């Protein structure tokens, strides 16, 4: 079990760690988060009490180094940093734990939610989507735009998701125009899975990261990316059985977790109604369809 | 964007454009079978692709053999239209390729856009106009060449005959759309109007009769009357 200490909490802020969050008051004696499960990626994330716009945060994997948060009063945000002096870090953490100024990552033993939401997400792939190679952790916020969004403006601060575009030459083989546009199997299996992603696990990993960015930061390009990757599978007639079954599980836990009042900006009516009721895979998402109909029948 | 009453003179500027209409691509007669079930028999069709400025019509004849062994024919008709329009553009010299293609039904937008991915600088547009191009098969010479075809065939026409020698394109297209609106609302009356006088003939190289300017005014009035009329007969006014 690992620890992310905080130097201090100078400004009132709502702090999130994965799907948990808690309020810290201006200059409250708060020195971080303990008992963080090893073996998963995580996202620490922030919503200033003053300015609820620009929620931001950091994706990290405690196996990759000792990380801490420190408020920066010049740039005015909580910044993640790496401590390279391992002895200095253990000492700092132990002192803060002894003084019990740390909240405990509050995982219920039965609860596989985070694992299910991050099963295929790997830090090494996150770092290729979020390019900042001098750090082992990755910053995302509400306003960062995607590579595809910038094609339709600062490249260093972008989300480099795999571009998917159903009306593109990459997606449509010459002479298979109708066939490839109505049955995206080619684009899914040859172009994307075999060509770009290499395997379905990298595909699912980007898909899950897109959703999490979409839910945690209301990042709009991420939501677009999540729906696109769903729609590409649902619109393919030929999808390995194992991918369909895993997709059903993936989506199920995203829908289960997606807070109810954020659904109308994070759920695309057209894509879901198509995927669940019109598409080739309309019969292959039993769990996702059942939770969607019981929890969001309005959208459908 | 979409083409409507407000940006109507754009049709007659000097940017090459084509209207494409797919209404008459997939045509069927419905009949009863010996067993008392219903079945369709396809008849030849046509893509109506028209340069509104010049009057040049690229009438691609769709022979019923296209449909043999195919499923979901109405959806395939849209893709077949798109494939044939895109082959037409590719056949044309660069300086003759359109800069816009306006489709008369929005269902053609995705089919055409996918087939034209190779022409990113050709704008594919819908329209809000209720253009009467479906009535093209009420023009006897067009109907005749479609029904006689025994194979796929492109036939080239000028749908304005020689009118542009005397009137502008704007007036030419307004006349055409009035004739076709009339033919669509009451084909018999419309054709009666056009041929009543046996002394006005259709040149062999023309589609419509050789009316004088004065005679076209009378004809145009008669077609307007028809169109208002049938509108009453239909709504009782
Ligand atoms: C679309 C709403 C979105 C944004 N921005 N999400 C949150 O605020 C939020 C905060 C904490 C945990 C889960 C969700």
């Amino acid at each position: 079990m690992n620890t992310v200490p905080f130097t201090s909490a100078p400004i009132e802020v709502t702090i999130g760690i994965d799907q948990y969050s808690f309020n810290v008051k201006e200059n409250q004696p708060f020195h971080g988060i303990k008992d963080i499960p090893i073996g998963h990626v995580h996202v620490i994330h922030f919503q200033h009490a003053d300015n609820s716009s620009m929620r931001y945060g950091y994706w990290f994997d405690c196996r990759m180094g000792n990380f801490y948060i420190q408020y920066d009063p010049k740039d005015g945000l909580y910044k993640m940093m790496e401590e390279r002096d391992g002895a200095k870090f253990e000492n700092i953490v132990h002192n803060f734990k002894e003084r019990q100024m740390m909240v405990s990552y509050p995982k219920i033993d039965e609860d596989d939610t985070w694992y299910n939401l991050t099963e295929f997400v790997q830090m090494d792939k996150i770092r290729k989507i979020v390019r900042k190679d001098e750090n082992q952790f990755s910053y995302v916020d509400s306003s960062m735009t995607t590579v595809q969004e910038n094609e339709l403006s600062d490249p260093a601060h972008s989300l480099n998701y795999t571009v998917i575009n159903f009306k593109s030459r990459e997606a449509i083989r010459p002479g298979h125009e109708m066939e490839d546009f109505l049955d995206k199997s080619y684009y899914l299996n040859t172009v994307m899975l075999q060509g770009i992603f290499k395997n379905s696990s990298n595909y699912f990993g980007e898909l899950q990261f897109a959703f999490l960015n979409a839910m945690f930061f209301g990042n709009y390009g991420s939501s677009l990316q999540w729906h696109a990757m769903i729609e590409l599978i649902c619109s393919s007639a030929t999808v390995p059985k194992h991918m369909l079954d895993k997709l059903d599980e993936i989506l199920y836990y995203q829908i289960k977790t997606l807070p109810e009042q954020y659904s109308d900006i994070l759920l695309n009516e057209r894509v879901w109604n198509i995927c669940l009721y019109s598409s080739f895979q309309k019969n292959s998402l039993h769990n996702t369809e059942k939770i969607m109909e019981n929890k969001y029948p309005e959208l459908l | 964007g979409a083409m409507n009453s407000s940006n109507y003179a754009e049709l007659f500027n000097n940017d090459i454009k084509l209207f494409v209409d797919d209404t008459n691509v997939y045509r069927v007669t419905v009949h009863k079978t010996f067993e008392g079930n219903v079945a369709t028999k396809a008849i030849n069709g046509c893509i109506f692709t028209l340069n509104p400025k010049t009057g040049h019509l690229f009438l691609k004849i769709i022979h019923t053999s296209v449909w043999a062994g195919q499923k979901r024919l109405s959806q395939l008709a849209k893709w077949k239209t798109a494939e044939e329009v895109s082959a037409l553009v590719r056949s044309l010299p660069k300086e003759e390729q359109p800069k816009q293609i306006i489709v008369t039904r929005k269902a053609m937008l995705d089919p055409l856009e996918v087939h034209m991915l190779d022409f990113p600088n050709i704008a594919i547009r819908p329209t809000e106009l209720r253009l009467p191009f479906s009535a093209a098969m009420s023009i006897d010479k067009l109907s005749d060449v479609v029904m006689k075809a025994t194979e796929p065939q492109m036939v080239l026409f000028n749908i304005y005959d020689d009118w542009l020698d005397r009137i502008s394109s704007y007036t030419a297209f307004s006349r055409l759309t009035l004739l076709l609106r009339a033919l669509k609302t009451n084909e018999e009356s419309a054709k009666m109007i056009l041929l009543s006088d046996p002394t006005i003939t259709i040149k062999s190289y023309h589609l419509w009769p050789s009316f004088t300017d004065e005679q076209w005014i009378t004809i145009e009035s008669q077609m307007r009357d028809l169109i208002l009329t049938e509108y009453g007969r239909k709504y009782n006014v």
